[PDB]
Parts: C-alpha cells; structure tokens; sequence
C-alpha cells in the first residue's frame, strides 16, 4: 500500500492550460504565449 | 657668422613646429575611425537578430 491514486492528469491538464493563458493575459502577451510587441531593435 | 649660426636655428624651429602640428592634427581622424567602427559593430549585431 506504498502507492496512492494519484491525481488524474486530465484535471492538472486542463489546470494548467487555463493557468498558462492566464499568464499570458498577466503579461499581455498572445494566446501563444508570444511576445505581441515588435520588439524592436537599435543601437 | 652670428647672423648665419641664429637664422640656422629658426629653420630648425619651424621644422619642428611644423612636425609637431601635424601630428597632433592626424590625430583626430581616429575619432571618426572609432565612430565607424563601433557602428559596424552594432550593425552585425542587427544581422545577428
């Protein structure tokens, strides 16, 4: 009895995909996570 | 001779006047030189991007 059911990965999964977007909604970012800036670049 | 001796060491004077000035003359091309350098630089780096 050294195991436990672990939690389904289904349920972290869907967990973390609304936690990845929400992130990206943190920093203004695309659904993909991308950059929506230019990112322009000089010297 | 005095006269001949003295003239002969303005010549040497401006001689040197004239060596000194230009050195120190040819001395700022470097600033541009330095200027277009670095800029070519930094442009790599753009390609780099």
């Amino acid at each position: 009895d050294i195991f436990m059911y672990p939690m389904n990965n289904e349920l972290r999964g869907l967990w973390d995909r609304i936690e990845n977007r929400i992130y990206n909604l943190r920093h203004n970012l695309t659904l993909d996570g991308k950059e929506i800036n230019m990112d322009l670049y000089d010297s | 001779q005095f006269g001949s001796t003295l003239l002969s060491l303005l010549e040497r004077k401006d001689s040197l006047s004239f060596d000194a000035y230009q050195m120190i003359q040819s001395g700022d091309l470097y600033r541009f030189s330095i200027d277009l350098q670095q800029q070519d630089i930094d442009i790599n780096k753009a390609s780099l991007e």
